[PDB]
């Protein structure tokens, strides 16, 4: 028994700009990959779990969730409601202009609270361990930082790995997440061949981690910044009222307004 | 003698399990939860000070006292290094009317629980001592610098307290260092204990069951909101990269530790002094800088902009909303929790999971 | 029984899918159904090796094989390696050096992806149009349908009053070695082999019935490929969804109502154009039901230190297999009270039952209440099963022949040597010169000897 949770960082802005590009590989073989990976991961044991969300730019509406050309039947429905739910997501669509980034951490947070759900829907004998894979292509956004890493430490709590497959740049922030968590990050150097990336790096599960000779782990940054000026910091001041980073020695407290005492 | 007419009947087919859903029923209790939007104590010298009375093996709990005051501590810890990250632990157990520092003031939990694992196998002879304790977790928590929100929290259960001097003199020394002491009760309330915890600024609770004694060392694990009293400084911090062996060592620096260690290649390094750190979170033990990787800034963000409260409804009420927002299942029982700002839609497993765990609203991050 | 006893040993799609032709093994792939079902036999590291050479025209060299796995698990590696060989998967080619290169038979591969993509075929599946169909059959009823039939082949193999088996599938008892007839006024019997196959899993009885069924698959002009290929597509569909007959042979015909009476496929009419896959037909599998619950049935039996049975389930075969390895005292409507007595387990072990046949049956149906523990069974009640189990089988007996003796000792030697040359040496002595050789491997040494 395992949890596949595939998140698809659909920013219908980035795949849009590369399908003006005219290269290869467009957003069909993305969703495509995705499905075939899934329908891998529930082909490889009966007693597989699939879930996969889709990062729009305002709402993280979850994708998933006789046999007419010769597949598997619940393979065939899954890619049904995966096909059609798609095509009801990106289609009928909307526009705003102050919220174009994508966001990450509503629809990590929906994974961790399903997992969490079928967690408490399995039975006393079966035990289930569980995994979130991240297809990310856009730039997320710094503004929710402060929310992101705290699904980050709920994936350390419950004990969830997370995984990436970054496509076009990095993440800071991912590759972050998957070196806090136990899980793996991967930069990915040519598109189409995104599938073979995912059928030997990210479809083996746990006791196939240990097994496998993967691509080693990248040196991972622990950068960090002053909130005054945003630049790198090797020794800083931090306050015990707002906790917050400043690079400088000051006065008075920026962040909390706090009455410092000075000696 | 004559409890089995406790099981009463009026149609017998589902009237005994009437009178066993109530029996269920009024097993079970809810916690209470306090939320606040000021000041908290984040770096904490917390000073644990265990009885080692006789009255520790009084067999009140499940095992005698002692054995389940040390599982709930060996709990405590994991839970208080699992949320404050830059804090520090230290353990006393008082015994033979003489204190004794059984695990020095530190920041990782392998020590400490190894040492509760040990202190399983102890006696229990004597009276306690609170001068003494007190005086001790007084002599380390001078000088530790005074943003600090300097705690010790005693689990005491004897009644005897036999100190060998005057000790509203040290309340009153307490009081003036600034320290916060409070104290977990067993069997009863002792009128010293309580103008200790009225007056040094702490709080006295005393123990019913296994879940009320779980319940109060929950609520001490938390950072309590500070007095009108205690420094807001600001420590200067340092923030070590990782260095692994540079480039497959090509001109390194091989050093053995900080502290039977063997031979490191790389690892954490000091920017004040330079030195050679395995793990991270350290206070520097060669300058006085302390060292913080910062998501264990992150770890601890939580506590200021916190959560709010679930609106919460049980039945039918106006749902054109059927499914949950957490994560898309139906409402199949009489609990709908409403959040404030977005004003999604939520049931009791994401209720539990949101306010324990995830601590954001997820409606609210979109 | 001059020779062993007789072990009821599930071969568990390995063995036998592992020893046949592989002309037969390369037409058996040409339906997905077989490839999705040779593909969850797999262990996980074939698994995984499969999924990833899927997508591939290039014969991999052996290197690149070798050189994915970590060090320290080779002595668990060359297993799935040597297990796709034999298999007809990976056939051998060559890079053009010296490199074994090592490549998917591409019928089986195509099949797979077929399996997993769009696909040419259309896996049997048709139907004209037939809407809400006449006498639709509901799912809780196609359970109580399987529960029927299948608990009236067992009940005719325990021997009720209740009979209905239709005298071929008492000849397919008798002709896989479970029912003997003897003295043929037409008493059935039960041997040995039966009464191991009463404490077996229901998917594992199923399979077993398949496996001896397709044993004799060269009797009533059946062939192997078409039904397999059958089974394999049955235990891949859906209890929802209804099927159709058409693209079927007659053949065909005979062994899908042949399979009605088995009760794995709920018909409707003998002439008619509709079948319901039943419930033991998707969980037909070779495998293990498990070992604390089943998907089947929930388990029922609280073995408690008293050696003391309590299950609560009314039914006049459990409680006749019950019967086999206890010995009952209380019966009442809702449950049965049973105490295993040494003498009982002694008896079910004179009949002949091995005794994890029932260990693993008082695993299967645990109770949910025995359940939370980690040791499901009190270990103290099982060890003392296998002590019991371990009194009762102390003889192992083996046909051989003498070589006592000899005139010298080179010849001693020398006749040990070629005994180990040609692998028939058995037993062996040091001071005495008394060997044991195998009887029909002993011709050989005996010319050897006329020729020295
Ligand atoms: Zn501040
Ligand atoms: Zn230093
Ligand atoms: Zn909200
Ligand atoms: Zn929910």
């Amino acid at each position: 028994l395992n949890l596949l949770v595939i998140v698809v960082d659909a920013n219908p802005i980035w795949w849009g700009k590369q399908a003006l590009k005219e290269s290869q590989f467009t957003l069909s073989k993305c969703i495509d990959a995705v499905m075939v990976l899934g329908n891998s991961h529930l082909f490889m044991n009966r007693s597989n779990k699939l879930a996969v969300i889709a990062s729009h730019i305002q709402e993280s509406r979850f994708l998933y969730p006789g046999s007419k050309d010769g597949k598997y039947e619940l393979l065939t429905s899954a890619n049904e409601v995966i096909v059609e739910e798609i095509k009801d997501l990106m289609t009928k669509s909307d526009i705003k202009g102050q919220h174009t980034e994508t966001l990450l951490a509503g629809s990590l947070a929906k994974a961790l609270c399903y997992i969490h759900r079928m967690n408490k829907e399995v039975k006393d004998n079966q035990e289930m361990k569980s995994r979130i894979l991240v297809i990310k292509a856009a730039e997320d956004s710094a503004l929710q930082y402060m929310n992101f890493m705290n699904v980050i430490f709920a994936a350390q709590k419950q004990n969830i790995l997370i995984d990436a497959c970054v496509l076009d740049s990095d993440s800071g922030l991912l590759q972050q997440a998957c070196d806090i968590t136990g899980g793996l990050y991967l930069k990915v150097p040519q598109m189409p061949s995104l599938l073979q990336y995912l059928l030997w790096v990210f479809l083996p599960d746990q006791d196939q981690r240990s097994q496998l000779i993967l691509p080693p782990p990248v040196h991972v940054d622990y950068r960090a910044a002053c909130f005054c000026h945003r630049n790198l910091i090797e020794i800083g001041y931090v306050c015990s009222v707002c906790l917050s980073i400043f690079c400088n020695f000051s006065p008075i407290c920026t962040t909390c307004e706090t009455a410092f005492k000075i000696s | 003698x004559x409890x089995x007419x406790x099981x009463x009947x009026x149609x017998x087919x589902x009237x005994x399990x009437x009178x066993x859903x109530x029996x269920x029923x009024x097993x079970x209790x809810x916690x209470x939860x306090x939320x606040g939007q000021v000041r908290l104590g984040m770096m904490r010298h917390l000073y644990v000070v265990v009885d080692g009375s006789r009255t520790m093996e009084d067999q009140d709990l499940k095992p005698n006292r002692l054995t389940c005051t040390l599982k709930l501590l060996e709990y405590f810890v994991e839970e208080y290094f699992d949320q404050n990250p830059i804090s520090q632990i230290g353990i006393i157990v008082t015994k033979s009317k003489r204190a004794e520092k059984l695990t020095e003031l530190s920041g990782n939990p392998r020590k400490h629980i190894t040492s509760l694992k040990k202190a399983v196998d102890m006696t229990c002879h004597g009276e306690p001592s609170l001068y003494n304790s007190l005086s001790i977790a007084m002599q380390t928590l001078k000088h530790m610098p005074g943003h600090t929100s300097r705690e010790v929290l005693i689990i005491f259960s004897s009644l005897t307290t036999c100190d060998p001097s005057n000790i509203y003199d040290l309340i009153k020394t307490l009081k003036a260092a600034k320290i916060r002491v409070s104290v977990i009760g067993l069997s009863a309330e002792v009128r010293v204990c309580t103008v200790l915890a009225r007056e040094t600024g702490g709080t006295y609770h005393v123990i019913l069951d296994e879940s009320h004694y779980k319940e109060l060392l929950t609520h001490h694990v938390s950072p309590p909101p500070a007095s009108s009293s205690s420094e807001c400084s600001l420590i200067r911090m340092g923030f070590p990269q990782h260095t692994i062996x540079x480039x497959x060592x090509x001109x390194x620096x091989x050093x053995x530790x900080x502290x039977x260690x063997x031979x490191x290649x790389g690892g954490y390094f000091c920017p004040q002094c330079r030195a050679k750190y395995c793990e991270l979170p350290v206070e520097c033990k060669i300058c006085g800088l302390t060292l913080v990787s910062a998501p264990h800034l992150a770890r601890s963000y939580h506590h200021l902009f916190p959560l709010d409260a679930f609106q919460e409804i049980p039945l039918e009420e106006y749902n054109g909303e059927r499914f949950c927002y957490g994560c898309q299942g139906e409402l199949k029982d009489q609990h709908v929790y409403v959040c404030a700002v977005c004003q999604n839609v939520f049931c009791v497993d994401c209720d539990v999971f949101v306010h324990d765990s995830l601590h954001c609203c997820p409606g609210c991050i979109h | 029984r001059g020779l062993n006893r007789v072990h009821l040993q599930c071969r568990n799609l390995q063995e036998f899918l592992g020893g046949l032709s592989p002309g037969v093994l390369d037409r058996l792939y040409g339906h997905p159904a077989t490839c999705l079902a040779v593909f969850r036999e797999l262990p996980s590291l074939a698994k995984n090796w499969v999924m990833r050479m899927l997508f591939l025209e290039q014969p991999l060299p052996q290197a690149a094989v070798a050189l994915w796995v970590k060090k320290e698990f080779s002595k668990a590696q060359e297993e799935s390696t040597g297990l796709l060989s034999g298999l007809r998967i990976w056939h051998t080619q060559l890079l053009p050096g010296g490199l074994q290169g090592l490549i998917l038979n591409p019928i089986f591969r195509q099949n797979l992806r077929i399996a997993l993509l769009g696909g040419g075929k259309a896996w049997s599946d048709d139907t004209s149009q037939l809407g809400p169909d006449k006498h639709a059959r509901d799912v809780p009823s196609l359970d109580k349908y399987a529960e029927e039939r299948w608990e009236v082949v067992l009940h005719f193999m325990v021997g009720s009053p209740s009979a209905a088996v239709s005298q071929d599938l008492a000849q397919l008892l008798s002709q896989a070695g479970l029912m003997k007839s003897t003295e043929p006024g037409e008493p059935p019997c039960i041997t040995s082999a039966g009464f191991q196959f009463l404490l077996l899993d229901t998917p594992a009885q199923l399979w077993y019935f398949m496996l001896q069924y397709l044993q004799t698959a060269q009797s009533r002009g059946m062939d192997l490929v078409e039904i397999l290929s059958f089974l394999f597509q049955l235990s891949f569909s859906t209890l929802g969804k209804d099927y159709s007959v058409e693209g079927m042979s007659d053949s065909l015909l005979n062994f899908l109502q042949h399979l009605r009476e088995f009760g794995l496929v709920f018909q409707r009419k003998r002439k008619s154009r509709r079948y319901y896959p039943t419930r033991l037909a998707i969980n037909l599998s070779s495998g293990v039901s498990g070992a604390g619950g089943t998907v089947h049935q929930p388990g029922f039996i609280v073995v408690e230190t008293n050696y003391r049975l309590y299950a609560y389930t009314e039914s006049e075969l459990q409680i006749a297999l019950i019967a086999l390895f206890s010995e009952m005292l209380y019966r009442f409507p809702n449950m049965v009270v049973a105490q295993v007595t040494r003498e009982s387990v002694q008896q079910a072990i004179a009949s002949g039952i091995t005794a994890q046949q029932i260990i693993h049956f008082l695993r299967t149906r645990a109770h949910p209440v025995m359940l939370k523990q980690t040791p499901v069974l009190p270990p103290t009640i099982t060890d003392q099963i296998r002590l019991w189990e371990l009194e009762r089988d102390r003889l192992r007996f083996t046909e051989g022949v003498l070589y006592n003796q000899f005139l010298s000792q080179v010849d001693f030697e020398l006749l040990l040597a070629h005994a180990r040359e040609l692998g028939v040496l058995v037993f062996e002595n040091s001071a005495k010169r008394l060997m044991v050789v195998t009887p029909a491997g002993h011709s050989d040494v005996k010319r050897f000897w006329k020729r020295q």
